[PDB]
């Protein structure tokens, strides 16, 4: 179990870590997070009384350092830091939580639902998403966009996700145009998985970063890339079965965890209607698609 | 962006552009077979390539044997047709190949683009206008060669004849579509109009008769009248 302590807490925030969020008032006596699963990745995210824009937070893994936070008042954010003193660093932890002023990560025994969500997130691939090489953790916003929509203007703070357009050479073999084009398994498992991504536990790690950052900044590029990913496979005729199965769960889990009143923004009719009903895995998304119907029946 | 009546004089500059017409690349007969089920017969068809400003037409025609053992016809079609574009534009000399392909179906749009990735540069557009262009097999010489057809082959042709030396392209165009217009809302009334006096002929390299300058006021006024009144016929008005 492990701790994320926080200096202090100056402004009025909500304040996330995963799919959990806590109400923290101006200069109330909040001191961090503890009991955090050690194992997987995770989000802490922040959204100021003030201004309900910009949505803001911080992927890490308690096994690459000691992080904390701590508000920045020339910035004007709660900031991700840190503390390479070992000892300084469970003596602060040790100290919270005697005065028991941090909040328990509130995990329920039964529920695997952050481990269906990160189930291929690894912080390596993240700090390659997101270049920052000298912090171990790594910022998101709303605002960020991805590199392909800047294709279409500062760098240094890019998603660097990996450009999907279904209408590019990359995508299309000269001489099967029209093969490729409408079968798109050429692209997915020779370009994509075994030129680009190697293996399908790198690309389904993309597509569960994608939507997490979707669906925690509400930012509109995941959301696009994560329905590109999508797509490429439920437009593939030939995909591992191993794959298909796999991204039935993935996807019941991610449509099980949206604020249900985000549905409309977040979730893109077409592609859905298309991956469910129209494409070659419309018979391979059981799950995926009772879940679909039984809550949004309204987009399809 | 589309096409539409308020771009329209973009058609007559000096970029060089084609409209593509697909509507006659798949025809079919639809017959009985002995057990009385439905079948269709391919015949010849042609892809419809046209510069308007010039006049210069490239037809290609479209042999029964390029479905021979295929599926889903009417996407092929598509497919082919955008195949077939393509290699018209890889033939021409750069000078010659165009800014903008206007597809008169946007169903051609993606197949297009798709073929068209070699030629970043060259925009391929849709457009709003109801063009006439299927009724191409309704000029005889068209039709004649299409059928005769027994291989692939691409047949060039002015689908202005001389005018140009006359008039403008505006002008010509805004002619080719009313001819058009008017074969395909009625084709038996237009092509009496067109050849009821058999003093005016059609040259050997033209399509179209040879008329003065006033016999085609007389003519366009003619295919007018039809065009109105089979729109009263149809929604009687």
């Amino acid at each position: 179990m492990n701790t994320v302590p926080f200096t202090s807490a100056p402004i009025e925030v909500t304040i996330g870590i995963d799919q959990y969020s806590f109400n923290v008032k101006e200069n109330q006596p909040f001191h961090g997070i503890k009991d955090i699963p050690i194992g997987h990745v995770h989000v802490i995210h922040f959204q100021h009384a003030d201004n309900s824009s910009m949505r803001y937070g911080y992927w890490f893994d308690c096994r690459m350092g000691n992080f904390y936070i701590q508000y920045d008042p020339k910035d004007g954010l709660y900031k991700m830091m840190e503390e390479r003193d070992g000892a300084k660093f469970e003596n602060i932890v040790h100290n919270f939580k005697e005065r028991q002023m941090m909040v328990s990560y509130p995990k329920i025994d039964e529920d695997d639902t952050w481990y269906n969500l990160t189930e291929f997130v690894q912080m390596d691939k993240i700090r390659k998403i997101v270049r920052k090489d000298e912090n171990q953790f790594s910022y998101v916003d709303s605002s960020m966009t991805t590199v392909q929509e800047n294709e279409l203007s500062d760098p240094a703070h890019s998603l660097n996700y990996t450009v999907i357009n279904f209408k590019s050479r990359e995508a299309i073999r000269p001489g099967h145009e029209m093969e490729d084009f409408l079968d798109k398994s050429y692209y997915l498992n020779t370009v994509m998985l075994q030129g680009i991504f190697k293996n399908s536990s790198n690309y389904f790690g993309e597509l569960q970063f994608a939507f997490l950052n979707a669906m925690f900044f509400g930012n509109y590029g995941s959301s696009l890339q994560w329905h590109a990913m999508i797509e490429l496979i439920c437009s593939s005729a030939t995909v591992p079965k191993h794959m298909l199965d796999k991204l039935d769960e993935i996807l019941y889990y991610q449509i099980k965890t949206l604020p249900e009143q985000y549905s409309d923004i977040l979730l893109n009719e077409r592609v859905w209607n298309i991956c469910l009903y129209s494409s070659f895995q419309k018979n391979s998304l059981h799950n995926t698609e009772k879940i679909m119907e039984n809550k949004y029946p309204e987009l399809l | 962006g589309a096409m539409n009546s308020s771009n329209y004089a973009e058609l007559f500059n000096n970029d060089i552009k084609l409209f593509v017409d697909d509507t006659n690349v798949y025809r079919v007969t639809v017959h009985k077979t002995f057990e009385g089920n439905v079948a269709t017969k391919a015949i010849n068809g042609c892809i419809f390539t046209l510069n308007p400003k010039t006049g210069h037409l490239f037809l290609k025609i479209i042999h029964t044997s390029v479905w021979a053992g295929q599926k889903r016809l009417s996407q092929l079609a598509k497919w082919k047709t955008a195949e077939e574009v393509s290699a018209l534009v890889r033939s021409l000399p750069k000078e010659e190949q165009p800014k903008q392909i206007i597809v008169t179906r946007k169903a051609m749009l993606d197949p297009l683009e798709v073929h068209m990735l070699d030629f970043p540069n060259i925009a391929i557009r849709p457009t709003e206008l109801r063009l006439p262009f299927s009724a191409a097999m309704s000029i005889d010489k068209l039709s004649d060669v299409v059928m005769k057809a027994t291989e692939p082959q691409m047949v060039l042709f002015n689908i202005y004849d001389d005018w140009l030396d006359r008039i403008s392209s505006y002008t010509a165009f805004s002619r080719l579509t009313l001819l058009l217009r008017a074969l395909k809302t009625n084709e038996e009334s237009a092509k009496m109009i067109l050849l009821s006096d058999p003093t005016i002929t059609i040259k050997s390299y033209h399509l179209w008769p040879s008329f003065t300058d006033e016999q085609w006021i007389t003519i366009e006024s003619q295919m007018r009248d039809l065009i109105l009144t089979e729109y009263g016929r149809k929604y009687n008005v």
